[PDB]
């Protein structure tokens, strides 16, 4: 129980985006939206797991900068298979993040 | 007279429904719950066959019928080897 | 100009207002609505944090399906069929009979918030709801819809759920329990929050890479597709959970999310654990079933259920010695009785398939793998007559799958009765036996397969009677070893 | 002892039709195994709470057929097509929205027409959700698959509806400040006369709790009415008010409103193929009329005032 | 000796950007390889007839640059987006058609406004040809791919505009047989005095062969007065004869000719980063003015008439 | 109601009117219209059999791309890159930098038909087939992109045109002569019949049915879907023909249609016949590239040109003796002088290889195969300095491609020379010296790559001087043998 | 030249589908649409190249029963990537055919 | 003094360039070809190598130069063994 209680005790949020178009540009967006903070990836090829300690914001603006083409916050959805930490979400920005820290 | 039990042979890896009769000796209850365990997914062994209530401490007599045992039907038993 | 959806979005929810012609309770009855007496101005706080609106959904639901389409057509000259490994094929056949009319039976989950919920916010996300999992009925109908003519298998998944097969009893015991048999409410914390947050990223991203690892990315991309669905509507639990938590409904709240959970728990483990474990080919196994666990339901779906404010399930401990051992069991039973299976289960006991098992679960072959030796050794030795059951497991009176333990060197089983109004019924654990002690009404007269064959509702009494009952139409329909024991070849 | 059979080219419900199965009839078809038990229709303790519910407001509603499945919607959308439909409709709205707000439509209407607005247009969104939740409850009782597929359709053009008006409300009120739009329709739907006949007929229709009476209240009854005696009374008074974009915004409303009708209708005609289901829906008509009669009355006497 | 480089994230044009390529920048920059050699544009006989086409009328226009190629449309339109863009402004304005149709639009305008449109907007087939084809030669003839990209496109838009005037002509002689719509069109183009300015100027337009002398009298000059003397005036006269769908149709249009007017002024700036370029560009607007006013005082006399 | 297109169409296509403030051949103008004298009111004859309107287009094509990048992106992990043959990488290559910017070029002859044809439907059509070509290129250019970061031979997708590479100078010549560099009617004959109602099946179908073998589904889908364009505005060359027929203008349609697919022809057997013979895996060569040939020019092309009333070409005999011969030679000097070629051309004799190939051609062997022996023995010698170049190929005056014959036991070459304005002018064939001197004006000052080397235009005058001047910017993008002679370990 | 002379004297019409979802139903609404006509189907599986003698025509009726979903006749467009013989179509139906017999 | 021709070469499958010398003797001009040939593509073999005007018949003489020959630059030659 020692691996799962370490398992559990993550502060990790983040988006889990399927395979396509979308698995660089939001890793790019993840690190440039997020300075000074580490972006960690795990690549599943069907998926990817991007994640951050506790808060990882997304931004529209970067995001279409980083896909190269016109894209509207509401979008992602085409890709994003589920995501880690709670989430709040607007037409500028998604924002993951947790309350409490563990 | 059919007398059906569940029973969870030693070593094996589930609980099997299992029809005895309410005269068999538990003898006999181990060898008819033996038939769909040994040489199927579990090992033959050396021993004595024996037969108790679920998770119970107690082994039923070898001569003891399910009639005198007091086990009612779909009750769940164990077979196991002497210790 | 267009105005911004953050301008007018509140008014698409201003949609509570006060009974006067009928009263509150006439008009949301707590048997369908499930308020727990929480009055109606307290729903109103309700505030969905992933939010859509009615044009963007279409536009963006076009876009989702054209994709996933377009993928299935470029596709079928693949040689997916043909060229799969047989553990793959079964896995198909598995996932499309287990899933594909269940997400058309969770449209009237969705549906019973719609009309039933008293939190505005609710009623309009479970209507994008109601239209997500008719999408996903569609879509897992559709897609397999072409196998029918290769191989009558197929036939289930449209016909599963319409028959008595111990597994689709298995399935529909637990959706109709979470999904179509409880008030709104329920159905909010129960579905959306714990099996549709929880446990479903398991069966449509864990498995969506072990599809791309094979090579079927028509079906990688489908369910990965499906999630993204999921992962918009499963947000409806955790607002109501904060909710009731606020409004001094903690204990009930936090009972609903235990009883879920261990329930889907129990049915992933006999779908998806032994195809991550057996039926996927080695090669292709991204990750073991633990390991998913661990990265989707531990350190993912737990962490999130502490930070909205609930504690882990008092069965925590109990769950985790499960995930070491049960789906191995599981596993056993589903190939030993596979005849009653509408798939053809890989046993995957290969010598490489057995030392890559004893690395993800050291003291596997010390279990199971004596069960295993067993088994292989009759293979070799052509006693075929001692590789297939003649009688009938006991079946857990709570998920209707078969009661095991661990075999082997350190043989461990135990079963949980309980008598109940003149009858006595037998639990695969202690926490199924719970859940049934939890709401007996929902369950009292249920009669699982076992019970019903001994009834004699199941005539004849033998196993041919039993598939019969089961729905099989055809010997061609009755599962079989995927690779016809060519893995003893490996032996 | 079993037969070998071939595989077949379709799904086995399928196999007898003499036709190609259609997109349609392969993901809409026989999918509620609820109705397959008539002493369980879900997989649990047979006096479970919600099997004693299906069994009463499902099961034994008067309205009776022994092949409900065999219903088939006329327009045989499925999901893949409904969206297809729909983003060209919502598209064409969303498009109108822009242009007519670019040509400040809204400041152009005449005197006083933001009042009307207000009291008759934007508690709308009150009975659209009425009828969004009423098609979500004939959804989840309906006795077949094909059958609730139109409803679950049909909710989302309810919430269509609403999300029409909780916009034009919003955007209305920015070019009209002092009007109460997106303030007051709470207020009016709970006490204007106006809206108390069609609150009434809701809040009653809404527990009409047998499948059947809650499906003819709400598809042959309700419905109807708002055709005839909400949305077209409207356009005739954006008409009289210098309003060109409400007729417009309606017309694409009404085709969905004529859309549920037809498949209405096609279910009456699958109904009748038993005699006795003549009476039974003729005495829920009969029954609901003068609800539906008041509610449009009232309604239109406030439009007129 | 040659030296070993790595992989590049881009092409090796693209590399020394700071920013990550765009789509449009990967699939529209720098793709005329015809500019490449002064010589010959083309790779066959330096002096072959179309290689002497391109050094008089690309390679010597007086409008000159040293880098045409970093011009950047700016709505940074690519082939899918334009397709995006244009089938929601289309599937919109078929969308209209269908509903005006169906409300019988046509026969509720004004008296004698079918003769007005049979004389002054069938015709206009005509000049949208005339802008499809000096569209098209502009594309031929512009000295970097993302100018002729711009031009593809307007001349798609102007194939558009012809599609629209063709559809709603024959849509009005069904109403209106007798007004010799889609009949006497090419006799109006060739002989009405009201059409004959804007013929002047097209024949002569399209005659204009140096690619700077063709963009500036096409998109400065031709294109901005019928912004301002066509399309204009007439969504006024529709109004005036209660032709509700004409100024709707029109809007759409004009967004198209916005666009036409962005880029343009976007090529102008770019042009101007050389001074010399202000006294050519003003030289051929001083030009080709006359003629292009003499069009629309023409036009407009007849539409007055 | 909306009426339907038959009912409007021809509206949309009565655009012809009688100049009267310039003449009809100052609007006009025979070097860019071509319309042999032939009157405007003729022209109206002129009838698109393939139609399409706006709106139709738009959302026709939207639905296009949509399936092209959805299959792209659903696929970037199938490693295909990684894990594909590098024959089949080379043939990737090898297209996109042959195609993709000549895709581009196309849309410059659509615009000249757009601006430059007397026919009211040519001139609509045109427009579509502007809008075809410009999603070609940018298809063409935005698939290859994402393997820049891989490979710099990628690079060549956009660079080959904008270099003097010797097959980017190939390209050009080919498709200035019939694309951009001629007027409206030779740009309906040459380009929309000749070329793409006749060869391009080859690179865009044939080559397709090899890369579904190969399991690259992105790259088939793209060419397939990009050539459902090519067959509506190919149907732009058809009418034109018969029209000039009708005219009295027979001779001169011939003659073009005559050169077009003459100088097609040299170059597709230069990039499509190593491909489909040699590059492509053999277990993935759907047919042979005469087999393709067979069926695509002679079955279906050559058949479809006779029916529309036009004769066989005066060289029908040569073209087929061609097809068994020329791009076994092609090949061998593409591969020999591999370093200049900006993919890695796969030597393809194997001896499972060579069987086939003395199977789809008999006596392969005693020919081809006679320096493939001489090649392979210096192979296994690791005598590799003799399977490198020291020299210059000469080269054709019209094709710009290497002078070749038939090599080993039955030795024959030949080159077709001219003298003209005191130059000597080499053909690899009396078909390409024949066109030459159907227009001599087009052609009679250009020079080849070997001219320019003997005029002292590359400096230095070496390998590598050759080299530079061919654009080559690093040592990596210079092509080298597809598998690095590893397939001498099956000799 | 046998060989050649043999491959040129055909009458072959019809269309060449793309790999996908009309393939199976193209070739279905073939034999639908020209009873007494046999139909030839090569599969070179990127795209199946689909014949008659002389005259091959595909209804927009038949060919939307085939493909079980509705269907406007220019969509075949989207995977008709060639054709053997002249081509003839309009909303209601395609004809290949040619005017010759060779 | 350089001499550009273009040659090929008995039982080679292309023709190539090949700068000879003015003042070269048709036996040096043969082996300035052979060299990009044999045991290249070519085999070696026995016999005397000619050289002759491209698909001539009349075979120059082993010792005449190619001033002697009256071949102007860039003519296309075959180099050929005797029959
Ligand atoms: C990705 C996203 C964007 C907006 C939103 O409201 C929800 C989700
Ligand atoms: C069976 C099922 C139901 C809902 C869902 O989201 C997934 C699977
Ligand atoms: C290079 C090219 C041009 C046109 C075309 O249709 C195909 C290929
Ligand atoms: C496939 C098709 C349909 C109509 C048409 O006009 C052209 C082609
Ligand atoms: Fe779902
Ligand atoms: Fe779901
Ligand atoms: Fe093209
Ligand atoms: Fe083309």
């Amino acid at each position: 129980s020692t691996l799962a209680d370490q398992a559990l005790h993550n502060n990790n949020v983040g988006p889990i985006i399927r395979a396509g178009d979308l698995v660089e540009p939001v890793i790019e967006t993840a690190e440039i939206d997020n300075p000074g903070k580490e972006i960690t990836v795990e690549d599943r090829r069907a998926y990817v797991r991007i994640a951050a300690e506790g808060e990882l914001i997304l931004t529209r603006k970067t995001l279409e900068e980083q896909l190269g083409r016109p894209f509207n916050m509401q979008e992602l959805e085409i890709n994003l298979a589920s995501f880690a930490g709670q989430i709040q979400a607007d037409e500028d920005q998604i924002r993951f993040y947790f309350d409490k820290t563990m | 007279s059919a007398f059906p039990v569940h029973a969870a042979f030693e070593k094996d890896f589930l609980v099997q429904l299992v029809v005895v009769d309410l005269n068999d000796s538990m003898d006999q209850v181990a060898e008819k719950v033996a038939y769909h365990c040994v040489n199927r997914r579990v090992a033959p062994r050396e021993g004595v066959m024996r037969v108790r209530k679920h998770r119970s401490t107690e082994l039923f007599p070898r001569d003891m019928t399910i009639a005198e045992s007091g086990l009612n039907p779909t009750e769940v038993i164990d077979v196991v080897f002497e210790e | 100009a267009m105005h911004p959806r953050k301008d007018w979005y509140e008014l698409t929810r201003a949609t509570n207002w006060t009974p006067s012609y009928v009263t509150e309770e006439q008009l949301f009855p707590e048997r369908m609505s499930g308020h727990m007496g929480i009055p109606l101005e307290k729903w109103e706080s309700y505030d969905e944090p992933y939010k859509t609106s009615y044009p963007e959904y279409v536009s963006i639901q076009r876009e989702k399906d054209a994709g996933a389409y377009s993928v299935k057509a470029a596709l079928e000259r693949a040689k997916i069929y043909e060229n799969s490994d047989p553990g793959w094929i079964s896995t198909l056949k598995s996932h499309y009979g287990a899933i594909a009319v269940g997400e058309y039976a969770a449209v009237t989950g969705e549906g019973r918030m719609a009309r039933f919920s008293k939190a505005p916010g609710n009623r309009n996300m479970a209507t994008f709801g109601m239209m997500d999992e008719l999408r996903h009925g569609q879509l897992q109908l559709f897609f397999p819809h072409e196998y029918c003519k290769k191989d009558r298998q197929f036939d289930w998944a449209w016909r599963a759920y319409h028959s008595n097969e111990w597994a689709a009893i298995a399935a529909k015991h637990f959706f109709d329990d979470i999904i179509t048999g409880r008030d709104a409410i329920s159905v909010a914390i129960m579905l959306t929050f714990s099996f549709e947050t929880g446990f479903t990223n398991m069966q449509f991203l864990g498995l969506a890479a072990d599809a791309a690892e094979a090579g079927d990315y028509t079906f990688a991309n489908l369910i990965s597709s499906i999630q993204t669905d999921e992962s918009r509507h499963a947000q409806q639990g955790g607002p109501a959970l904060q909710l009731l938590i606020e409004n001094g409904k903690r204990e009930e709240a936090q009972k609903k999310v235990d009883m879920a959970i261990w329930r889907a728990w129990r049915l992933f483990a006999v779908l998806t654990g032994p195809v991550m474990d057996y039926y996927t080919p080695l090669e292709d196994r991204s990750q073991s079933f633990k390991e998913f666990m661990y990265e989707w339901i531990i350190g993912q779906f737990e962490r999130s259920l502490i930070d909205l404010g609930l504690d882990k399930p008092w069965y925590w401990d109990l769950f985790l010695k499960d995930i070491d051992e049960l789906h191995h069991s599981y596993h056993m039973g589903v190939w030993y009785w596979r005849t009653t299976a509408w798939w053809n289960p890989a046993a995957g006991v290969t010598p490489e398939e057995r030392d890559w098992l004893e690395e993800k679960y050291p003291g596997w072959n010390k279990r199971w793998g004596r069960c295993w030796d067993v088994i292989t050794e009759n293979v070799l030795n052509d006693r075929m007559d001692l590789v297939s059951p003649e009688t009938l497991p006991s079946v857990c009176n709570m998920s209707q799958i078969p009661l095991v333990g661990v075999p082997g060197d350190d043989w461990n089983i135990e079963v949980f009765s309980l008598e109940h109004n003149g009858r006595l019924y037998h639990f695969g654990s202690e926490v199924d036996r719970w859940v049934f002690q939890q709401d007996p009404v929902q369950y009292q007269n249920h009669m699982n397969i076992v019970d019903r064959f001994l009834a004699g509702q199941i005539q004849p009494m033998t196993l041919e009677g039993a598939l019969k009952y089961m729905g099989f139409q055809s010997i061609e329909e009755m599962g079989k070893d995927a690779h016809d024991f060519a893995w003893a070849d490996k032996c | 002892s079993f037969e070998s059979k071939k595989p077949m080219r379709t799904w086995s419900h399928l196999a007898e039709m003499r036709k190609k199965p259609s997109e349609y009839d392969i993901v809409s078809r026989k999918l509620h195994y609820s109705t397959n038990n008539p002493d369980s229709p879900w997989e649990l303790s047979p006096d479970s709470p919600m099997n004693l519910w299906y069994k009463q407001y499902r099961n034994a509603s008067p309205l009776k057929h022994d092949n409900w499945d065999a219903f088939t919607d006329p327009d045989q959308l499925v999901y893949r097509t409904y969206n297809l439909m729909q983003d060209g409709q919502e598209s064409y709205v969303q498009s109108l929205f822009d242009q007519f707000n670019e040509r400040e439509h809204d400041q152009m209407v005449r005197e006083g027409w933001e009042h009307t607005m207000a009291r008759c247009y934007s508690p709308l969104r009150y009975l659209f959700h009425c009828l969004q939740m009423s098609s979500a409850y004939v959804q989840q009782m309906a006795p077949a698959s094909t059958i609730s597929n139109c409803c679950i359709l049909q909710t989302a053009d309810s919430l269509r509806w609403l999300t029409h008006t909780a916009y034009r409300t919003h955007e209305l009120s920015l070019t009209y400040p002092d009007a109460g739009l997106g303030e007051h329709e709470r207020e009016l739907w709970e006490k204007e006369p106006g809206w108390q006949g069609l609150r009434e007929l809701m809040e009653k229709q809404l527990t009409a709790f047998d499948w059947g009476e809650a499906f003819v209240s709400l598809n042959l009854v309700v419905k109807p009415m708002i055709v005839e005696s909400i949305f077209k009374p409207l356009q005739q008074q954006a008409w009289e008010n210098n309003d060109t974009l409400l007729p417009l915004l309606i017309d694409s409303q009404l085709k969905d409103a004529e859309r549920h009708s037809r498949w209405s209708k096609a279910l009456v005609k699958h109904a009748l193929e038993n005699p006795d289901n003549h009476a039974v829906i003729e005495g829920w008509i009969e029954k609901w009329r003068p609800l539906a009669d008041r509610a449009a009355e009232a309604y239109l006497s406030m439009l007129s005032s």
